[PDB]
């Protein structure tokens, strides 16, 4: 089995990245219980929620067409593989898209179907009440038949989420996706994303996603994602832990934020063979990197109170991983150089950080004129 | 060097320059070191300036060579001490390249939408049949030629005498001016014109009561 | 009297368990908001125009998946801003919608779906 | 005066046809 | 009339060494903070530096400025107009293209066409209230 | 005070057993001149010189790089300040 | 012909706004921008237009005050007045009339011309009316040059010439230097770009 | 005497108390950490206006930047820092609030520029202004000159006498003392914009017109900030107000006073008809004739932006609303944006002299008396200009 597309030209410069999964005009999977609410009803007041925020939410990503978006916006290629419904907001979801010169020749177009409307039945049990789903929404529903090898060809990154493991049809047809990308030779990108049916329970999430995962060459999980896929609580203990007595060096005297830089061998029980680059991301804050022969930490930053009134975090998660695939795609020495992997990186601490100063996802991913400016302003040009 | 740095382009100083090397740290007072990390500058990055992109345009179009590829603030100051010269130089070998061409084959850049060809011979071999003089071709070319085509060659214009390099800088390039895009970006300024400002938006206060509804409100003032 | 400045009302998830129980003439909005969440500021201003546009003629509520998580877990949530169209008719199935869909849409549901 | 007519005289050419 | 003075963003003129010169007088300012924090500076050497440094390089910059269009771009508005005493002092023209300067414990880098920062602002409002107020003295 | 400023990039050169020193009004070790003290600077061209007159701060030592336009020498009230 | 015009491009935006840009070519040095001048403030100042110069609402209320059942105030339906186009060719005074008997939109459509008036844009909205008055108002047009200065008079403007450009060309003689000129007419519908060049 | 600034709150102590963003780190689990601290307090904190957009081999907790601490500034590391000035209006004055690009105006005449806008007549056919704070929104709603609903409903009936709202299936009436901004099918929540007051549109403050403007000496009737006029303010009624005693239609006439919001007041000492008018590369008769002299007299450079970037405004379309100090993100900034729509209004609409890269935001223009071109660039914009309201035998 095999499939010729009959062209041998070399495609084109800036290597094709595949977004699989599903869009969303925007749309925050990663949630988690926060200990401050604003007031219930004024809105007015959760922009306070933007710039002192959950640290889960500190950077949030998205659906991968924001990934999609903000890649072309930074220079790369975007094909956004998916499928939406006939009706009005698929053309629109669709038009976005063309809009933002992201291809959609994988965008299937089903007809019988609301795209965003889900139909589920609403039940009792255990006096709870509980929903489970009547049908599954368009961009829940492609078929392994609908996929657009000539894209999965093209394609040099397949990036993935995870929230195509909430689908019993998008797992299959992710899974036949990533066989197909892999025998064309591509590199597979996971961006965790974990939606909140997976926060429940550690054992149970990481026998969900350990087929994805072990099948992921490339792997963005968020330190909150780390964490909970490793024992939660130990590094709670870890980082409330203070000395009694006194310091073991100056520095943890300061009371400054941990940074903690989770070792190797901590990673061990996540890392396996395929795995090329697994990237912890503490905001835009800190990025940890390990390859299989170093590991180390991209030292970001953030700013966000510059921004009082039009700053939002969305996307921002979304802007890093883009950036990270638009370097991966035209430096792949990312995989071999350890400065050359910081120097990149870099920039998708930049096109982050941009991100979170716009109300708005899409509106608001950097181009790559102003993400590489920002980086040159923000780093001592020794370490662009 | 010794013998034509007079007339053209050649390294201020002469090559062969000697070199010196000073005091180490750990040489020096704690004042006169330098840091053991280069240190975050607000200043630290080269200033856009219009006279770098144009002494890079001239530096890729061979009218001038510089010392690297960058353009040292040396350099740009002499460009702006000597910009109109050059300018001059290139808007006569604009003249001479009409004078050879014709107007035909000159104006044509300005017309996309003439596919026939323009070269004096061509239209020689055209009027020996059609009859239209050269001016009546240039009036049909013309008359092919697109609104925004045509105000792009108004540059071209006698009394506007627009830089032939700055009509034909392209974007990648005319961003340098400034440095590229804006880091803040701009979306957050942008706001339609029509616009009716939603006073319920996220950056308003809640809305005022009347202070009579509010005073009743809180029983503090009584209707009957 | 000085007249409230929202109409998209908080609800326990006990209190929407009462409120799916009995019986309803109108359809049933329910947001799953959260207050740290960026879309959901644009969302409640979206909910807020739907719950003034259709007046008595719709029961627009909302959810923070802050006090009631295990509730949005169960009831399939799997991000937020989430909404669900819960038809007056018991019979049928809900509609649950993911993303800043188009007040349009929330019109097109509420009009032909429930 | 009179070269001055001249030159807008010409706007008011018709053409053979 | 046959001629224009127009002005425009780009014909003011930072002088181009502006930049090495304030990241000298950063640099220095850093270490000497540093060196503040060791205790091996007293706080009366690091405010005379802060200011006169400071001082040392608007001076500069000032001195700097008329040459620098004189002899590199002599037909600059700005140029022309303090040149020729039309309107704005040398004083006005370096406080639009090179630097404020002082009033304060710190300086004002900036000039009003890279904009003052938000502290640079302030400590010139401050300055020119008590201007205002010297001048009501003067007329009286 | 006026400032001489190194008018080239080079290297400073001077015999500094000629100049007492001091400590400067910021703090800064300093030579302190009452001297006519001639001071090179080998430039990448040529060994260009300076005049430093006596009664004078000359801010620079023996073999101390310097760049164009940097400071190299110097030529009431009393109030509180709390720390 | 050797000195010969063409109009190169012409649009119509709108029934109010045509656009014509018209080419002149072996003109000699200084001939161009002498032509072009002239031309250009021809066109500005010395075409002529009409318009309604005064408006008599047959019943008024009071000078100053609103009008009732009309959507918006005598004020507004004076300013929609004063942007009528009209393409008149003989000169002198001349008057109109609307009479509109019920609710719905007036519009140009609605004034009765003279025999020597026509309308440029019959669809310009001039008045809303919500309920069935016998609204009927006289207006008086005038044809006329610039601008000038019991019925309101309407502060009118007659200059149908929106505005005007033109650029000069080198033809690339090398000894006679002859140049091309384009002009460039933005006109209400009252002329066309070529009837207020050849009126120019 | 003086004026509250923009985020000043009057304490219960009868302190005057502005809003800081509390830094702390670890330890403590604040709910909301925004201070208001009086003068008294905020000197006893480390206040930065600083920005956490700088990095090293170091770490951003060590880096320094600008703080205020007792009376003095001075420099510290962020791990020092206590409390961050994040609003940009914080120490302004709602008039001077209303000034773009307010960092590159001399301070000394932000009272004045100030005390302009408070001189300001409406006029009739407001008009928002293409470059904006984003404060005439705020001076808008809290003005009260527009109808603001009182409650939310379903919009019933509208005309110039009131407008008609129906929700919570109760009816209110709402008469205008104002043009309504509702369609009679609109559906409105409780405290937005029914319709605009006397200068605002669109529920912004609307104070004056988008006036095609150059700055040139043209034959002294521009001498130390006299002003030319086209006719065609005359003709439009663009700067016609109404004076009521009975009203007046007051025209714009010689002598009259206009200013823009930078200061750079002028009195108009000629009035000339369009063709005499210097003239763009476009064609278009400039409407104002500025003197640059003033530039350089008052310091502001302000006013260059507005103006290059109002072009862009009315060429993209686009309105702007920059909030101060914009420099924090980045140096330039401010230049950076209006080059950057400038060079976007250029390409967008292929008037490459709207852009000239050789001297940008300045252009070559021409003499409407002659034809030929002024031999130097002069500097074009669409900046927003207002109309401003209006024997001893001494001892000397």
């Amino acid at each position: 089995v095999d499939y010729d597309d009959g062209i041998d030209f070399p495609y084109d410069d800036p290597p094709l990245v595949c977004c699989f999964g599903a869009v969303q005009k925007e749309f925050v999977p990663v949630v988690r219980v926060h200990d401050n609410p604003m007031h219930p009803d004024i809105y007015s007041q959760w922009k306070m929620l933007q710039w002192d925020p959950p640290e889960f939410g500190r950077a949030p990503g998205g659906p991968p067409s924001n990934v999609a978006i903000s890649h072309v916006r930074l220079g790369g290629r975007a094909a956004f593989m998916g499928k939406v419904g006939g009706d009005d907001y698929g053309e629109e979801l669709v038009l976005m898209m063309n809009k933002e010169r992201v291809q959609t020749r994988g965008v299937k177009f089903d007809e019988g179907a609301s795209t965003a409307c889900t139909r589920v039945k609403i039940k009792f049990e255990d006096g709870k009440m509980k929903a489970e789903t009547v049908k599954e929404p368009p961009e829940d529903s492609l078929l392994a038949s609908e996929l657009n090898l000539a894209v999965l060809k093209e394609a040099r990154i397949f990036h993935f989420n995870s929230e195509v493991l909430t689908s019993p049809t998008m797992e299959s047809t992710l899974f036949k996706a990533i066989q197909w990308s892999k025998k064309f030779g591509g590199l597979i990108f996971f961006d965790l994303n974990l939606p909140l049916p997976l926060w429940r329970s550690r054992n149970e999430t990481r026998k969900l996603i350990k087929k994805s995962w072990d099948e992921a060459n490339i792997i963005e999980v968020s330190q909150q994602e780390l964490e909970f896929l490793l024992d939660e609580e130990y590094y709670e203990r870890r980082r409330n832990y203070t000395p009694q007595y006194f310091a073991e060096d100056f520095e943890q005297t300061k009371n400054r934020r941990d940074y903690y830089h989770y070792t190797p061998e901590e990673i061990k029980p996540l890392w396996h063979d395929d795995l090329k680059l697994l990237v912890v991301t503490d905001g835009t804050l800190r990025l940890h990197y390990y390859t299989p022969k170093f590991d180390g930490v991209v030292v970001g930053t953030e700013d966000v109170l510059i921004t009082p009134f039009t700053c939002d975090r969305t996307g921002s998660g979304d802007a890093v991983v883009a950036g990270i695939m638009r370097k991966l795609t035209t430096c792949p020495e990312m995989f071999e150089d350890q400065d050359v992997l910081e120097r990149q990186l870099r920039f998708a601490v930049a096109a982050g950080i941009i991100s979170q100063w716009t109300i708005g996802a899409v509106r608001g991913f950097p181009t790559e004129s102003a993400t590489q400016n920002l980086k040159e302003q923000v780093y001592v040009p020794s370490m662009w | 060097d010794k013998k034509l740095g007079r007339p053209h382009p050649f390294i201020d100083p002469t090559k062969k320059k000697q070199i010196e090397t000073t005091l180490t740290s750990d040489e020096s007072w704690w004042n006169w070191r330098k840091p053991e990390k280069e240190q975050w500058s607000r200043w630290q990055r080269r200033r856009p300036d219009v006279e770098t992109v144009f002494l890079k345009a001239m530096a890729e179009t061979g009218q001038v060579k510089l010392y690297g590829k960058e353009p040292t603030l040396t350099e740009t100051s002499l460009y702006r001490a000597r910009r109109h010269l050059f300018k001059e130089e290139r808007l006569q070998a604009e003249r001479e390249r009409l004078a050879k061409e014709g107007p035909m084959a000159f104006y044509s850049e300005w017309v996309k939408a003439w596919k026939r060809d323009t070269s004096r011979e061509a239209v020689q071999k055209h009027f020996e049949e059609t009859g239209e003089d050269e001016n009546t071709q240039l009036i049909e070319m013309f008359s092919h030629q697109t609104d925004r085509e045509y105000r792009i060659m108004m540059g071209t214009d006698v009394r506007i005498k627009r830089d032939p390099l700055a009509m034909r800088m392209k974007e990648d390039q005319i961003k340098q001016i400034w440095g590229g895009d804006p880091v803040y970006p701009t979306i957050n300024y942008i706001q339609a014109p029509d616009a009716v400002m939603d006073f319920r938006g996220p950056d308003f206060h809640e809305p005022t009561p009347n202070m009579l509804s509010y005073l009743k409100e809180n029983c503090k003032v009584i209707s009957r | 009297f000085v007249r409230e400045d929202y109409l998209v009302r908080k609800l326990t998830a006990e209190e929407l368990q009462e409120l799916v129980k009995g019986e309803r003439k109108v359809p049933l909005i329910v947001d799953f908001y959260a207050t740290w969440c960026g879309p959901c500021i644009l969302m409640a201003q979206e909910l807020e125009m739907l719950a003034v546009e259709y007046e008595s003629n719709a029961m627009i509520v909302k959810v923070d998946t802050d006090d009631e998580y295990e509730f949005a877990r169960d009831m399939q949530v799997r991000g937020l801003p989430t909404l669900f169209f819960i038809s007056p008719d018991p019979s049928k199935d809900a509609i649950r919608t993911e993303g800043l869909i188009p007040l349009q849409m929330m019109r097109d549901i509420i009009d032909n779906d429930m | 005066s009179r070269n001055l007519i001249n030159l807008f005289i010409p706007f008011l050419h018709v053409e053979e046809e | 009339t046959a001629t224009s003075i127009s002005l425009g963003i780009d014909d003011l003129l930072t002088i181009p060494s502006k930049g090495w010169l304030v990241q000298d007088a950063e640099q220095q300012s850093l270490i000497l903070e540093k060196h503040h924090h060791y205790g091996n500076v007293h706080a009366v050497e690091k405010l005379r530096q802060s200011i006169e440094i400071w001082y040392a390089t608007s001076e500069y910059l000032r001195q700097e400025m008329n040459p620098n269009f004189r002899m590199t771009d002599p037909f600059n508005p700005v140029h022309m107009m303090s040149f020729s005493g039309a309107r704005g002092n040398a004083s006005q023209v370096h406080q639009l293209v090179g630097m404020r300067g002082l009033m304060i414990d710190l300086p004002i880098q900036s000039n009003l066409r890279e904009g003052l920062s938000l502290t640079e602002y302030i400590i010139s409002c401050y300055g020119a209230r008590k201007g205002v107020v010297d001048t009501a003295v003067r007329t009286s | 005070a006026e400032h001489v400023r190194a008018p080239y990039n080079g290297k400073i050169k001077f015999n500094e057993d000629l100049v007492h020193p001091t400590r400067t009004r910021h703090g800064h070790p300093a030579f302190l001149c009452y001297i006519d003290l001639s001071v090179i600077i080998e430039s990448e061209d040529i060994i260009h010189s300076v005049t430093i007159p006596p009664k004078s701060f000359l801010l620079v030592q023996n073999d101390q790089y310097v760049e164009s336009e940097q400071v190299i020498a110097e030529i009431k009230e009393r109030v509180r300040k709390y720390i | 012909r050797t000195l010969q015009w063409k109009c190169v491009e012409s649009r119509r935006d709108s029934k109010r706004l045509y656009y014509g840009r018209f080419i002149l070519s072996p003109l000699m040095k200084g001939q161009a921008d002498t032509i072009g001048i002239a031309m250009r403030r021809a066109l500005l100042g010395e075409i002529e237009g009409t318009c309604i110069t005064r408006a008599k609402s047959e019943n008024i209320p009071h000078d100053y005050s609103n009008i009732v059942g009309i959507q918006e105030s005598v004020h507004e339906i004076l300013m929609n007045l004063n942007e009528i186009v009209l393409k008149s060719n003989l000169y002198g005074t001349r008057n109109a009339l609307i009479c509109v008997q019920g609710p719905g939109y007036i519009t140009a459509r609605d004034i009765i011309l003279p025999p020597s008036v026509e309308i440029v844009d019959n669809t310009q909205h001039i008045a809303t009316l919500t309920e069935p008055i016998n609204l009927c108002i006289g207006l008086k047009i005038e044809r006329n040059r610039g601008y000038s200065l019991r019925s309101y008079p309407i502060d009118a403007v007659f200059m149908p010439v929106q505005n005007a450009n033109h650029s000069i060309h080198s033809y690339g003689n090398g000894n006679e230097k002859q140049e091309i000129l384009f002009i460039e007419i933005w006109t209400n519908g009252s002329l066309t770009p070529k009837e207020a060049l050849h009126e120019a | 005497i003086g004026s509250l600034s923009i985020h000043a709150r009057i304490g219960d102590w009868g302190s005057l108390e502005s809003p800081f963003y509390e830094l702390v780190e670890k330890s403590k689990k604040a709910q909301i950490r925004m201070l208001f601290l009086s003068p008294s307090q905020d000197e006893y904190y480390m206040i930065a206006a600083g920005n956490s957009l700088a990095l090293n081999r170091g770490i951003q907790e060590e880096q320094v930047v600008p703080a205020r601490y007792r009376q003095e500034f001075l420099t510290i590391a962020w791990e020092e820092v206590h409390l961050r000035s994040i609003f940009p209006f914080q120490y302004f004055s709602i008039g001077a609030s209303l000034i773009p690009f307010i960092e590159h105006n001399d301070a000394n005449r932000a009272l004045m520029s100030s005390n302009m806008q408070r001189q300001a007549v409406p006029l009739s056919r407001s008009e928002k202004c293409i470059v904006g704070t984003g404060l005439e929104r705020q001076v808008a709603l809290d003005s009260g000159v527009p109808a603001i609903a009182e409650h939310e409903g379903k919009i019933l009936y509208t005309d110039t006498e009131k407008i008609i709202l129906s929700g919570n299936e109760n009816t209110l009436s709402i008469p205008l003392i104002q043009k309504p901004q509702v369609r009679r099918g609109k559906c409105i929540k409780k405290g937005q914009i029914l319709a605009d007051g006397a200068a605002t549109v669109g529920g912004e403050l609307a104070l004056g017109k988008n006036i095609l403007v150059a700055y040139m000496p043209w034959e002294g009737y521009n001498f130390e900030d006299a002003v030319l006029i086209s006719e065609c303010l005359v003709y439009g009624d663009i700067y016609t107000s109404f004076h009521i005693r009975i009203s007046q239609k007051r025209e714009i006439k010689v002598g009259d006073k206009v200013a823009g919001r930078h200061g750079n007041k002028g009195i108009i000492s000629k009035i000339l008809p369009r063709q005499d008018m210097p003239y763009l590369q476009d064609g278009r008769p400039v409407d104002m004739v500025f003197n640059p002299l003033g530039v350089p007299s008052r310091m502001n450079v302000g006013q260059i932006f507005e103006c290059s970037l109002g072009l862009a405004g009315s060429l993209l379309d686009r309105h702007y609303r920059i909030a101060p100090f914009d420099e924090r993100y980045e140096q330039e900034a401010s230049r950076k944006l209006v080059f950057s729509e400038l060079y976007e209004a250029s390409k967008q609409t292929a008037n490459p002299w709207v852009f000239e890269p050789e001297y940008p935001g300045k252009s070559r223009i021409f003499d409407g008396r002659t034809g030929d071109p002024f031999e130097q660039p002069v500097i074009i914009g669409k900046p927003y200009i207002l109309k401003l309201i209006h024997q001893r035998v001494g001892e000397m």
